[PDB]
């Protein structure tokens, strides 16, 4: 919230350039990226994340299908529509 | 790494129409230390001054204009219970499984939020009852007539109850509307106290069981909030000045104590300890940290600030929430550990039923038995080893 | 040193703490502090 | 380089024979004990070579045919998933299948009772893993309940149980720690545990067998966690139904034990007392399910309902799966009319009223049955303060009273009077200190009780007794929670010279602390200089002498 | 008329058989003890007729062949001493050899111990009353011990003994209880209970039979105790031999236990390290009276080595008859020896001189075996200190020695933490205010350790482990005596934060009473705001608010 | 109510020819309350000031002018013992199971009485060792030379320190002889104090582990003895101008704490709570009751004085004695739960020998068993009766 937002989307990119050199996994980037973008104020912010978020995995499904990866992120989307039904939160989840 | 958290909520219309801060948003759950973050959100509420109440299951906020409290359940994090309570609502506090309010036609509800069972005092303040502060054995109700009354929880709350309830006290030496109410921890007979605020620039230090006078001070501004030191050594007061002062016990000239003047003296406090500024506002709420040594103030402009003690003079703002802050209300960073839990509340009815409890029982290991022993001891223990060992031979 | 102080060992007890951030040697809300991060208030630990 | 006591280990299981194996289990318990870093390690040193072997020897002892190799094996487990971590946690799957093989086969009891203690580690342990329940815990553990039922299951009807009731505590133990946290795997044996153990809740005399206290207990703990088994989420409601159905119970038998005296007790909740039988004696009990085994004598209701009571008291003992409804009115109904009917004192027997028709004997063994009747009661009060806490302040009023008729009644009973001194400290810690006038003077001859009691065992009218402890116990709360204004002075210097004859460090700092005020206002002297010449070094002592004198 | 408890005791005894009459023990039992009235008074009306029929009827139960009829006499016997005074006591004169004729007869073992434990009570008490001892005592104790040796005595090598070592245990603690106020009637029978429970002082791992703890120490204290019966008031000369020989013996097995190790200790005393073979396993003991069973093994020798350890520590457990000279100098000595042994660490098997001619098997099973020894001497400085109190001040330096030494050697293990968490307690309580700067940088590391387990048991590094316990226990005594002014600063901090997040209020109170001045002179702020935030109610503050009671 | 009992010691040949009073009596043990008798008396000794020791088992008593110590058997009612020192008793006192001594040659000696050992300082002072005082921790011991030294207890009591002792401190303010000294309850190196009475017309608190001089007192003549009442509040003084004066610590003007003065600042006390005719003289011992409401004075006429503290009533007179009466101890009328009862006495010897500790020892049940609660209980326990029905069966 309260770094600069050309700083913070430079954090954001350098965290997917270190997945994309092999230095972090797909599942600590996207557990990184997933509650600033559900609780993030800043629609900049939160497209980029998005945006990043789709990238990833465009990038990790593009040689095989990684089945665990999805099943997780599918888990972990139904537990954000299933803890709050009221919420607007769900609605990245639909977008994803 | 322990995190302190503290609740606050807000009353009134926005004072500025700003997109960022949602309209809606009535009470905040924040996190002090180490970074201030806005962790949760309560939507539709608008809580006026000390009508906050937080527990480790409920928060509880009574209306600005209706006769309604909203429950609101963090272990679901949402809005459970819209409380209708018969007559409108001025103040309420939280002690243990009770709900104390006090109304604006002088009466006293207590609300076992447990059981669903409530208890409402005849009409002893001829006048709204403006604050009031709870021990397991009393409640103290100061109100706009200028008397404050103690009351005891057994004799409030009992059942088959049918006569009208008296108050045991009345401490009436103030001459204006009584401000504010805190007590010390302690419950013992002769070293309790308790310090009240009043709109004639004095705050009186009680024994309130004894129904003696301690202390009295004089402020050049009549004290719109005040709270107690964790230690019990200080108080700490807001003005109408927008000056916040700070009194000690047991100073090179005590307050309390042996080496203190006579209760008929009375001291005048005229050394600001910090002061904010005409567009900051006086401080409407306070409230002091688990360890003491910082306090939060919340003025009626919308802004939260930090004040330290030992280190900054001078507050340091934390956020703007555009509406007027109204209670403070701190969480200890410890767990406490209760035999019952209070999942779901039981709304108050009036109804010929048995007295029943609602409450979750939680696992307390009040049952022991000495297979236990082997149980949850790493590896066998020596003597029922030996035991089996010449059983099986 | 400081010489003696008669009413220090009591104004400790019943008095607020009149030292600039106190308690920071208990680190309780803080995170936990490595050994360039930990403080070292006497010459001795200092000297070490 | 494998540890000493790694190496010690490999070594002696290899030299050892097996039948003195368990001659040297304390050995090799403590060794493995030892064994930490080489058990966790995850899966060549030697370590891990003579790990491996240690395992194998461990499989082969457990699937061998020698009891006493069965044994070891079971010690060694026990040990091993005690220090390995989830390295050994994931490496007992047939730890598992071996445990169970162990309580089928015709094995020394001692044995099974070790491989049910292991077992129930396992299944306690697994539960902070979520892929280990799935992969061991919920195959096997039908089969571990089956093997359980099967040995605690009455052969027939003639035929007695094989196994004693000590192995008959350790299964309702057992059963008991799993059904909280398995309790859809354990839903289908519900209704052979709890046929199994019905008679074990409150036997009587008329049974013919001899129930130990610690399978009463357990039987009602697992009667009572058997709710958490509710399919469709009807935890509350089985709890609510069998709670009040164990207060119906009560007052039925209550009915047939005080069929002599004529009772004044009216009901709040609206129970009406059905008329009973005068002839012949007092019987109850059926041999349906929901119904307890049957009872014939007096003395066999009084234990039926002093069972009852401690059943009862194990629902405030036991936790909930969800938020239940307790029927706090009709639990204090039951006791007031459980204390309301007291023994005479000598020569009111014409006083208080009874049948005509009824025998004198009869009479006689009613009045010898009551205080144990009472006792069960100032128990369920202790354990409905301990569990509500601040929420039992609205029930405070009446357990003052019935704690002052019962000791009345009964204060040539130590353990009535031991109780009660327990009750009153929790009583009056929660709302002591605004009690009125006439409660501070009903508890009088309580405190006078407590304080005989206190120098009976210090000399000044012994060694140490349980009722003397609980009065040393409740003799600083008469101090701290007590309103010194309304007590006499009499009582005062009764507590303060009972405090300073048996050197009461507490009871004097409580003293000191609250000074005594007459009606004129002069103030009593303090029993300060007892409590510093007696105790000068202790801490809280100092800082009372420093600040009481200035 | 009679008591209402006294009209169902005659009234069960008189409806109730004999065989149903154990499974109703627990009724009669508790209404005789609540008859205590009509029992004491001396020995017309119906409660003398119930009494005298009650009396007969006990006298019939005892003299009957049933054997559940002797049993229900035995248990209402002890009830009516318990309960009866002295007119009971002059009554019960053929009880005694009713007692004693149980014993002969071949009855139930629960029976017997019973009985033992009856006679035993009846004998405490009739040594109030001297003529009462001429009459009864004197006559029947030949007869009670001749049974007792009889019952316990060895049959032969070949032939293991008939009755359990738990029945054996229960006639040495009954012994154990007699020599003490008979010790001329005992003095007859001194040498067969020598014999009889040599073979339980020190048991080891090579004499296959499992002894329990309970035996071994009543064994311990009876054979400490017979030198009550010392002729010509030998007591204190058999004492002082008994306990050199204990040491000779313990210096005699170190030796064998030792032989791998090179020792650098010198003795102080007078022993010298007598030359052991280096080849095959060691061995010691032998058949003669003088000396302990045999053993072979360097288990079995570090086994008997622990088991005298344990004796040693009865000693100081035991009272004596007349005052006797401790061989303090010797004790020490002995306990420098065998802390000297220090087993070596991770990959430093070459810091230890050892013998070259002696192989791993025996050099790390040595390495495994002092632990133990370790912990038992720390429990002997521990019973020292509890025995003696300021006359071992001067003792108290190098007990800090060998306490820190062996908590060093053995930080993995969490027994021997626990014992020098115990015994650094008892020291500190003791003359630990005055300690020196070295004193103080030795002992923080065992600061540091029970700070850890403090913290690891708090999670914030689950049940509490006895390590742990004894580590809280032992956090106030940092602050209450230790010289805070020779504390590191890191210390008290780590202290400070130990108490706040383990909530030990007695912890928090020290650290407010005793606050850390810094190099400047200027004293740390107090915990005391986290204190009355975790206990705001507790006599730990209402002390400290002292200065407001007026 | 509760007996207390008192000893009294006698220096000196008799005063008057014709007396009732035996003329070989030394020492008497007497009761103060309810009535006043005389329990017992030990026939020959001529003890000097501050040269009585009295346990639970023996009375140690230092000759006038001799190196002997005469040791009594209390629980046997004879003399056990005639125990030589290597030099002359300026003073004794007992601490524990060491009888510590300080001599004419400024040396200290701790001797124990229950192994034998006789610990020797070097000669730290100049002239001979007036007065001593002792905690569990600490030594205080003050001469003629107006010196007063703190000596370590564990370090003097170490077995094979062969180091020659020092002091850790040296209160030295005072300018004359030290007459008395008197130590505070407490062993905390922040609230221990330690009073001095010296011949500079003074008496000084001192924090006796700082080395700091908490407060100055000039009385109007020289203390010769003093005592500290039971809850610290009061040290009555007796003064050579035959007067008894109460230095009351923390009263209106406390000498210390927050409300206190200077410690530069002398306070001067000239207001006598008694006073005695010269014919009586000035009181040579002074002692305070277990309650603290009576006091006893030695007077060298054989005078025994009761002053009433509370009631500030006329002294009264008990017995007389015929000679000086040097020494008063008061003996608590309860016991002390000890393991070991010193039955005997060994003789100070200087041998090399094993360390070897003397005494009974007492039954404090040290061990525990399942069966001393069936034996102990009435009847027997529930559970352990129904496992021998079980067993039975």
């Amino acid at each position: 919230t309260t770094l600069d937002k050309d700083l913070r989307e430079k954090v954001v990119g350098s965290l997917v350039l270190l997945r994309r050199k092999d230095v972090i996994d797909s599942v600590s980037l996207l557990t990184t990226l997933f509650p600033i973008l559900i609780s993030s104020p800043s629609k900049s912010l939160r497209t980029l994340i998005y945006t990043k978020i789709i990238s990833d995995l465009r990038e990790s499904n593009a040689k095989a299908t990684n089945h665990k990866l999805n099943r997780t992120i599918q888990t972990v989307l139904h537990n954000l529509l299933t803890s709050d039904r009221t919420s607007s939160k769900g609605l990245w989840a639909c977008r994803i | 790494m322990l995190t302190e958290e503290f609740v606050s909520a807000i009353c009134g219309p926005p004072l500025s129409s700003n997109t960022a801060i949602a309209k809606d948003v009535g009470i905040y759950c924040h996190t002090l230390s180490p970074s201030y973050s806005v962790k949760s959100t309560f939507k539709k509420s608008s809580v006026p001054v000390n009508c906050l109440a937080v527990s480790d299951t409920h928060i509880f906020a009574g209306q600005h204009e209706k006769a309604y409290v909203h429950v609101y359940s963090r272990l679901r994090g949402n809005q459970e219970a819209f409380v209708a309570l018969p007559e409108r609502i001025r103040c309420l506090i939280l002690i243990g499984d009770i709900l104390v309010v006090g109304t604006t036609e002088g009466r006293l509800m207590l609300w076992e939020i447990c059981t669903g069972r409530l208890v409402s005092t005849p009409a002893r303040h001829v006048q709204a009852v403006s604050c009031v502060a709870a021990t397991p054995s009393h409640v103290l109700t100061g109100s706009d007539d200028s008397d404050i009354h103690v009351w005891s929880l057994s004799q409030l709350l009992e059942l088959d109850s049918a006569a009208e309830h008296e108050p045991l006290r009345t401490l009436a030496n103030h001459r204006a509307a009584i401000t504010a109410l805190a007590v010390s921890p302690s419950d013992s007979a002769d070293t309790n106290f308790c310090v009240s605020a009043s709109k004639d620039k004095s705050c009186i230090i009680w024994n309130y069981q004894t129904g003696d006078a301690l202390r009295t001070l004089i402020f050049p501004g009549y004290p719109l909030c005040m709270s107690l030191d964790p230690s019990s050594r200080a108080i700490f007061v807001s003005c109408e000045d927008s000056s916040l002062y700070v009194a000690e016990m047991f100073g090179e000239k005590p307050l309390l104590g042996p080496g203190s003047e006579d209760p008929s003296t009375v001291v005048q406090i005229s050394t600001p300890f910090g002061a904010t500024q005409p567009d900051v506002g006086p401080a409407s709420c306070l409230s002091v940290s688990y360890d003491g040594t910082m306090l939060l103030t919340g003025h009626p402009r919308g802004q939260i600030m930090r004040w330290d003690i030992s280190e900054n003079k001078s507050p340091v703002e934390l956020a703007n929430l555009n509406a007027a802050v109204t209670n403070l209300i701190f969480v200890s960073p410890f767990l406490t550990s209760k035999p019952t839990k209070t999942v779901n509340i039981i709304k108050p009815s009036q109804a010929e039923r048995a007295y029943t409890f609602t409450a979750q029982f939680e696992p307390m290991s009040f049952t022991k038995s000495r297979l236990d022993s082997l149980l949850n001891a790493t590896g066998f223990p020596a003597d029922a080893l030996e035991s089996a060992i010449v059983a099986f031979y | 040193p400081l010489p003696y102080k008669p009413r220090a060992y009591w104004d400790n007890i019943y008095r607020l703490p009149t030292t600039p951030n106190p308690f920071a040697y208990l680190n309780l809300f803080g995170l936990p502090r490595d050994e360039d991060s930990e403080m070292y208030p006497d010459r001795m630990s200092r000297l070490r | 380089t494998a540890p000493p006591d790694l190496r010690v280990v490999c070594h002696r299981l290899a030299s050892t024979p097996v039948d003195s194996l368990p001659r040297l289990c304390p050995l090799l318990i403590n060794h493995v004990l030892r064994c930490g870093g080489p058990l966790s390690e995850p899966q060549t040193s030697e370590t891990a070579m003579l790990v491996h072997k240690f395992r194998t020897h461990i499989t082969s002892l457990l699937t061998g045919k020698s009891p006493a190799g069965r044994f070891t094996a079971v010690c060694l487990i026990k040990a091993v998933i005690d220090v390995g971590g989830w390295e050994s946690l994931r490496s007992a799957e047939p730890w598992i299948r071996g445990l169970i093989g162990v309580l089928q086969k015709p094995d020394p009891l001692s044995s099974k009772e070790l491989s049910i203690v292991t077992l129930t580690k396992l299944y306690i342990l697994l539960q902070d893993y979520q892929t280990l329940i799935r992969e061991m815990a919920t195959p096997t553990l039908p089969g571990y309940a089956t093997a359980c039922l099967q040995l605690i299951k009455p052969p027939a009807s003639g035929r007695p149980l094989k196994v004693p009731l000590n192995f008959v505590d350790t299964v309702a133990w057992s059963l008991s720690k799993l059904v909280v946290l398995y309790s859809t795997t354990m839903r289908p044996f519900s209704g052979q545990i709890k046929s199994a153990l019905r008679p074990y809740i409150a036997p009587t005399s008329s049974d013919n067998v001899v129930v130990p206290q610690s399978l009463k207990e357990n039987s009602r703990n697992l009667l009572i966690l058997l709710t958490y088994t509710a399919p469709k989420n009807g935890s509350s409601d089985e709890w609510v139904k069998a709670i009040r159905a164990t207060i119906l119970d009560c007052h039925t038998t209550a009915d047939q034990v005080f069929r002599a005296v004529r009772e004044s007790w009216e009901s709040t909740t609206g129970y009406h007392i059905q008329p009973v039988n005068a002839t012949g004696e007092p019987s109850g009990g059926g041999d349906s399910v929901d119904e307890l085994p049957p009872w014939s004598g007096l003395q066999a209701g009084a234990e039926r309902l002093t069972g009852l009571l401690e059943y009862l008291t194990a629902y405030f003992n036991n936790p909930t799966r969800a938020p239940v409804n307790v029927p706090l009115g009709e639990l204090l109904d039951l006791t007031t009319r459980l204390t309301l009917v007291i023994p005479p004192s000598l020569g009111a027997e014409d006083s208080i009223e009874t049948n005509p028709a009824i025998g004198r004997d009869e009479k006689a063994e009613l009045w010898s049955a009551l205080p144990d009747i009472h006792h069960a009661v100032l128990r369920l009060h202790c354990a409905i303060i301990r569990r509500l806490e601040a929420n039992a302040i609205p029930l405070a009023t009446d357990i003052i009273d019935q704690m002052v008729r019962v000791s009345t009644a009964s204060k040539q009973l130590p353990s009535v009077r031991e109780t009660a001194y327990i009750l009153a400290k929790e009583i009056l810690l929660l709302a002591g200190s605004t009690l009125p006038k006439l409660t501070v003077d009903i508890l009088i001859p309580l405190i006078q009780s407590s304080c005989h009691d206190i120098l009976t065992a210090a000399g000044h009218a012994s060694t140490a007794s349980p009722v003397s402890q609980a009065a040393s116990a409740l003799l600083p709360t008469f101090f701290t929670h007590l309103p010194q204004k309304h007590l006499p002075p009499d009582i005062r210097g009764l507590l303060d010279r009972t405090a300073i004859l048996s050197h009461n460090q507490s009871a004097m700092l409580a003293s000191c602390l609250h000074p005594y005020r007459d009606s004129r206002g002069r103030y009593y002297p303090s029993i300060l200089p007892f409590l510093v010449r007696r105790f000068p070094r202790d801490e809280s002592v100092e800082v009372l002498r420093s600040n009481l004198v200035k």
